């Protein structure tokens, strides 16, 4: 498997140069919120 | 609530008076007095929450009101009431057994209403002065919008701000039980100091009243909730992934142990739900024979049970049945029965369908369309409208009328014509040996 | 270019006021069929309309699978369609019903804009700074950054804070380097070296990378089509986290899991949040089951019950056989092996079948499109053996007929050529005969 | 690729000439001569790539050189060329849904080649200082055939070198780009000319490869292991759209390939279904079918079927057709594989096996070849004689007399009831 | 002293160098014309030249179809693979069964490869790190002393071992594993009382290197480039213990390792050694398996698969109109060569009798032996067999060594055949 490095290398630098340029943080517009339940608490959330 | 125009859009509930009596024509329903009779005693049942563990079977032929009198009920009950609505065919997992997905439908139907007691200090910090030597002493400030104080700082107090590295102007949230320091945010003077902002940074303004506040917050959670949260480390997780696994029966019997504790206590409430099943009989023999039992549980919320097949066979055995469901279990259900609809009331019916999708029917094919769903069906009908209506848009005309109509029905077939064709033309499909002649000449 | 099945379709070939020319977008024949999807491609645009149901029913090689790529072109690349055949709901990983479900939603698109404003350039300076007072901070108490970006209109100083200078340090960035900043977060991204230091070390391994173009701090508005499943498949499997547990969570295959019903409620919350500030608008796009005759009893109920949903695509079903038992029913014979109470939820779309004519016009259109040439005589001949066996087969023996003409270095297909790849190839009918 | 000698390691082509008419007995295939004809056009148009979702079928009785057809096409295709040969008891699985199974197979068949350039150094090598802070101050020297010369080494360069521990004297190949160093043996060989050179390297790659590459964070390992699991719809659906874009771009061209599904009899109807479609879309390859069995009852379906595929498959399909060998054919053919097995057969000897396997089967006489010539090597003798093919036939029996063998004595051997009679008495 | 088994009597096939079987040798009587079969195909896998060969032992039971395969795994010796197995055993819930039957395909298969195993061994005497971090470590031995660098994970697994200053490791090169042999002996009085377990220091230089010789199969090499398989660092743990179950291994991994087993070969450190495999009770095996067996005879790497059924006429599992001669459907039939298997007349039966006897060391007089050999005669061999060990039970328990009739006419009556219980149960 280490002889397909090189190829995976390219496939991944290839598919960078599209996937970076036009997509949209999800994540920064709260639509991902399953990690919010670890590290805020609702009375918290409430009055912030 | 998002959504677009479906089906039962247009029914807003039960069209039921002060004593339970249906009008001829109200919240988006017509006919069906009867139904709408027994609906509304079911609702008052579980409005009640004294009665434990009832199975109500709605039967009757299909496009007769069963799930539109289930959806009647669903927006009657409106929030704070769990409703949750199942297929017959959704218990068949690949992960869970039947009964395990039973279960958890069945706890998703009872909900706990659970109060908690938060005592809070928040405020914006306005000096902090610590010395260190021996243990370290310091003072500290404290200001709202309307007060300011003074407090000394225990060692635990100062170690826990210097591991949240809390600096002035920052407000600032402690739990005098346990002491945790949560830091709101920043002010809003702050945000011109840089040019670049952190993910960590906020900014928010200054709490106002007392420094030291007193609130209690209500939460509701299902059942089923309750023991995914409990089972493992991370069910909440569990909890939207839905890979959750058979939970253990003891987490269960401990669960409703503390569920009662907390009652008893008077700190934790119980909001009994509807538990709707859409086409049971797609269940199996196993199912309802757990159903049976799980029926009677004390916890067990009112289940109403809604099917279209007469006398078939029941799935898993190998006989037939009054309504494809054991005995025992039809023993245990009081069965409401649906009747088809007249001319008169499926003329309101596509009045009603008209006016939810913003439609200008006219008088011509407001008749054609009622003879058309008696000749055929409603349903048909229902679908033909808005064929109609784009129809009308092309010909660039705001009005629909009998052309309209006409057009649609010729582009559009039904179930009739759709056996008259394919009888007719019985050489050009495949049967069920597989044969066809795909040549034409 | 590669000749699929319904690459000649180009369009559903439909007039202003709904009228369809006799050949147009690739089209021979099926004018009542053609109106009839014109009138569903109306309703599709209209976006109003959630659940509604219709099945093109019709014979083998009828053209129900070119009615729906038909369509799909017709809609363009902004309305979602998702094709589907009726074998792949058997999941082994999840239910059925899950796999109907997810694809269901995939069929209903959001687009949503976002403006992000990034701090690209070239790194020029570097000056940590520390408190004016030791007792302002904790430990290191390092305050502000001021970094030097330049860019090829320009330079400007920047004053961070100590987050972005923290991650500055994560990413190992040194004078010199292209980098990019992201004041919607504060994430800090190490684009390379310039190219103008491209020759500092005669042997050096650096991706150098040119110089930014445009101002050092551009403000962009953002706009990306996203499905509501892709949001489900965020929250269920989300790639955030950089711990031990995170990686090993990443090594592990995506396995489907049955989503619960309540993320999905969440979702439709935050999504409808979203749209009534409008910022985003919703898509109900179209999803297609071909060979619906396949499903099992268990997916057709699910899907009566899909349609009852408030979020639902136009599902367009197709099925080639009448008068058929349901799969996993014993008894019930239905009229398209689709369950009656599914039947009365939609409309029937008869497809008709064709004429020497119409047989030779596509025959036409498909020589055309293949960039092969044949004569009149061998083309009579061609639509003879297709009305004689199949449409299809003569469609499909265009090729080898091709072939075998430019063996012969012949610029067109000669009748000859049409007997000798008869010669070669047979038929169903033929092989079955030639087997007794 | 080293390997023993098995039953089709002969054929090394379809033996076709320029206007395609096959040759009697040409790199390894005898007769079949409109059946290796309609192979050549098939391959002709695989060659061509302008036509995509073609299934061929080939037809007539078993052990007629169906699977041996189809490896002359897949060897007349040649290298560069995706050729997939899976049975069809391989498409069910516990692992992927029969349909997914089905999608990869298909996808695995075409190609897609990129062209990456990279800059790499080739040299033999010359003594390299490494010094500590003055970050790092390096020089290495490299020597190939008609230079020497200096390179000042930077901090990763240094670094690199310093992991890899490179010795004096050897030969060494570092890429710029890329960072890679591949460490060669001393100087047999030597560089042949510059020390920088500018040469392209071409990877050859399939859509299922693309797809597993991006699926997960370190998917290449599921290209080995197996265990990709069902890849998500958009995944596919953004290879396919990224796969235009550099198509379009002209960065990566096409290679369109052969499905060979030798067992088509073992499929169910959901997998004649997806079939049906698959087909039909682009970068759809061509899909070759090998059946023998006349009509039968189509798994899946309790109904019979013309070829054990549903009429809309066959409807899709073309069908090749193979007759049956004569007599001069079996023994041209049995002449060939007794010149692969590297045995000598007598005149005598030859006939004999000739009749023996239009008797019984070729096959039968294939395998008895060996099993002479194991039996001759017993007696010392080079040259297989006649009687030592009459004790092949002997001691090795053909289905046949099996057959009347157990026929005559079903009392002794368990039947479908599950009755046998174990006592050798009464 | 030994334990004996069904056939601890079977020490070969007893055949001469012309390959002419005698009627009693080997611990064999009769069955000569499949004796020299076997031995026909003994000599055909000891060629090393064909591959995928597969011949069909045919016969009713108690014939000597496992007797046949355990004498040819004897004779060819410990050095080849011969794998013996039910067709139950394919049957896996964790991978599918072709993933299971390719496995066993290629475990069939061997290969014997020469290694050098570089070896160190000291006690030790520094301890430094190079700042996770590179240690520094001295070493002792009886020869003389050395100073080691070791990698990071070799650093991890000497710190997790709790090696301290003054203990005696041992260092695999080629693995990077580190154990602790003990304590060395210098440090006996160290103490009066403590856990230690002293070693004396190891003898002759710190460094040592071998020449050993390792039997792989292909089936270890599939499994070691597909999981980690050992290691004492951390990342190893979790590396096996991630994807626990086995997965269906890809024709690309088999094609690669078919590569570089060719490369080894080339290059004269590895050598093939072709083997055997036996599968028993084929008629268990359903028509998908069949199928693809179909396939697996036909790869270019395959061993010489024997294949033993005892069916006659009866439907293939799975199909239910498929009448066969052995359960094999007739694609598989024409792949195979059938040896026929004879059932035994009253002499035989009284001399293998006679050889169990003596070789269980049990002591029989004439009548008695005449007696049992009747009485198997009338009902079964294999009944005669296991009353045996009863009856040599029983006279011990008469103070009596030989066995007389009584005893055996006694074990008659305590215990019953099948018929005897099939006329009870009626
Ligand atoms: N009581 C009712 N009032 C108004 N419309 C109804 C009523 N019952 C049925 N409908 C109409 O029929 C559809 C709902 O029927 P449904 O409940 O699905 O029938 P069933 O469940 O009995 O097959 C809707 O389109 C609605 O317009
Ligand atoms: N109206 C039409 N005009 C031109 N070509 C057509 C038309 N309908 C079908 N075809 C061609 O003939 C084929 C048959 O249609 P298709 O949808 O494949 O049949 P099926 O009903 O088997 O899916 C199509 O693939 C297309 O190439
Ligand atoms: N035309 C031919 N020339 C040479 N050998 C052939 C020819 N046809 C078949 N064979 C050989 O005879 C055997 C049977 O062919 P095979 O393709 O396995 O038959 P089928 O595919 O019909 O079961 C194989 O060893 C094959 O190499
Ligand atoms: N020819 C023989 N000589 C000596 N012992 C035999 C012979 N045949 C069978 N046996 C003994 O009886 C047992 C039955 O033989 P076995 O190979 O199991 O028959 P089959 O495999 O045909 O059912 C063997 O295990 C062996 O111990
Ligand atoms: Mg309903
Ligand atoms: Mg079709
Ligand atoms: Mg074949
Ligand atoms: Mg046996």
């Amino acid at each position: 498997a280490s002889d397909y490095k090189d190829v995976e290398r390219t496939l991944l630098k290839l598919f960078k140069k599209n996937n970076q340029v036009n997509r949209v943080d999800l994540d920064f517009l709260n639509l991902v919120f399953t990690l919010n339940d670890k590290d805020l608490t609702s009375y918290h959330a409430e009055e912030i | 609530s998002l959504s677009l125009i479906a089906a039962h859009s247009h029914i807003t509930g039960l069209g039921l008076d002060e004593n339970l009596q249906p009008r001829p024509t109200s919240e988006g329903m017509v006919g069906q007095l009867q139904a709408r009779r027994a609906a509304g005693v079911i609702l008052k049942m579980v409005q009640n929450g004294t009665i434990a563990g009832r199975a109500v079977l709605v039967a009757g032929p299909p496009s007769t009101g069963k799930t539109a009198l289930a959806m009647g009920v669903s927006q009657s009950l409106g929030k704070d009431v769990p409703f949750t609505a199942i297929a017959g065919s959704e218990i068949f997992s690949l992960e869970l057994s039947k009964t395990e997905a039973l279960t958890q439908a069945f706890r998703k139907s009872i909900g706990i209403k659970i109060k908690e007691e938060t005592e809070l200090i928040e405020g914006e910090v306005v000096e902090i002065q610590i010395d260190r030597s021996g243990h370290k002493q310091g003072k500290l400030t404290i200001k709202t919008t309307d007060m300011e104080t003074i407090y000394e700082l225990g060692n635990k107090m100062i170690d826990g701000l210097t591991k949240e590295k809390v600096l002035a102007g920052d407000v600032i949230s402690i739990d005098k039980a346990s002491g945790k320091i949560t830091k709101l945010g920043r002010s809003f003077a702050r945000s011109r100091d840089y040019d670049a902002m952190g993910a960590d940074t906020r900014f928010v303004q200054c709490p106002e009243g007392e420094l030291q506040k007193r609130k209690t917050v209500v939460h509701t959670v299902s059942l089923h909730e309750i023991d995914v949260i409990n089972s493992r480390t991370q069910g909440f997780l569990a909890l939207f992934t839905g890979d959750t696994g058979e939970i253990r029966s003891e987490v269960r019997d401990q669960i409703n142990t503390k569920v009662a504790e907390w009652k008893e206590e008077g700190k934790a409430e119980i909001v009994p739900g509807v538990l709707f099943i859409d086409e049971v009989h797609m269940l199996d023999i196993e199912c309802f024979s757990f159903i049976n039992r799980a029926l009677e549980d004390e916890f067990a919320p009112i289940v109403m049970m809604a099917t279209n097949r007469g006398v078939s066979k029941t799935r898993g055995t190998n006989y037939k049945s009054p309504h494809g469901l054991p005995l025992d279990l039809l023993d245990r259900s009081i069965i409401i029965t649906t009747k088809s609809y007249n001319e008169q009331e499926i003329k309101t019916i596509l009045s009603i369908r008209a006016q939810e999708e913003e439609v200008e029917l006219s008088s011509d094919a407001l008749d054609l369309l009622t003879k058309t769903g008696v000749e055929t069906s409603l349903r048909y009908s229902s679908n033909l409208i808005s064929v109609a209506q784009q129809i009308a848009m092309k010909r660039k005309n705001n009005t629909v009328e009998v052309e309209d109509v006409k057009r649609a029905y010729l582009l559009f077939l039904d179930s009739a014509r759709s056996v008259k064709y394919v009888q007719e033309n019985e050489s050009q499909y495949i049967d069920d040996q597989g044969n066809v002649q795909i040549s034409i000449a | 270019t590669r000749t699929a099945a319904h690459t000649h379709i180009k369009g559903l070939g439909l007039d202003e006021s709904g009228v369809a020319k006799r050949v147009e977008g690739g089209f021979v024949g099926q004018i009542e069929a053609r109106e009839a999807c014109g009138v569903i491609v109306d309703l599709i645009k209209a976006k109003k309309m959630s659940g509604r149901a219709i099945l093109l029913a019709g014979g083998p090689s009828t053209g129900k699978t070119a009615l729906a790529l038909a369509i799909s072109q017709e809609l363009g690349p902004k309305v979602p369609f998702c094709p589907l055949v009726g074998s792949e709901l058997y999941s082994v990983e999840v239910k059925k019903t899950e796999t109907l479900m997810e694809n269901f939603r995939r069929a209903i698109g959001l687009r949503i804009k976002e403006t992000k404003e990034v701090y690209e350039g070239e790194v020029t300076e570097l000056t940590p700074e520390d408190a004016e007072n030791p007792l302002g901070g904790y430990g290191k108490t390092i305050s502000h950054v001021i970094v030097g970006l330049k860019s090829a209109k320009g330079t400007k100083t920047l004053r961070l804070d100590p987050t972005i200078y923290e991650s500055i340090q994560r990413e190992k960035v040194s004078i010199g380097d292209v980098i990019y900043i992201e004041a919607n977060t504060g994430a800090v991204k190490r684009v390379g070296r310039s190219d103008a230091y491209a020759t500092e070390f005669d042997l050096e391994t650096e991706e150098y990378v040119p110089l930014p173009k445009g101002e050092v701090h551009k403000k962009k508005e953002i706009v990306q089509d996203v499905t509501l499943h892709d949001l489900d498949v965020a929250n269920a499997r989300p790639q955030g986290g950089q711990d031990v547990i995170s990686m090993m969570g990443q090594l592990l295959k995506p396995k489907k899991t049955e989503i619960t019903e309540k993320l999905r409620q969440e979702v439709n919350k935050v999504v409808a949040k979203y749209i009534d500030q409008g910022v985003a608008e919703l898509i109900p796009g179209v999803l297609f089951i071909d060979e619906v005759n396949m499903l099992d009893i268990e997916i057709f109920t699910y899907l009566n019950k899909a349609l009852e949903s408030n979020i639902a695509p136009v599902v367009v079903l197709a099925s080639n056989r009448g008068m058929t038992t349901v799969r996993g029913t014993e008894d019930v014979i239905s009229p398209h092996g689709v369950p009656p109470d599914l039947i009365d939820r939609l409309l029937i779309v008869r497809t008709l079948p064709y004429d020497k004519d119409e047989i030779r016009t596509i025959i036409e259109r498909r020589a055309t499109v293949e960039r092969l040439q044949v004569e009149s005589s061998a083309l009579d001949l061609l639509a003879t053996m297709g009305t004689e066996t199949s449409l299809r087969y003569a469609l499909q023996l265009l090729a080898p007929c091709g072939i075998l003409a430019q063996t012969s270095n012949r610029k067109e297909i000669v009748v000859n050529d049409v007997n000798e790849a008869k010669l070669l190839f047979l038929d169903a009918k033929r092989s079955t005969k030639i087997l007794e």
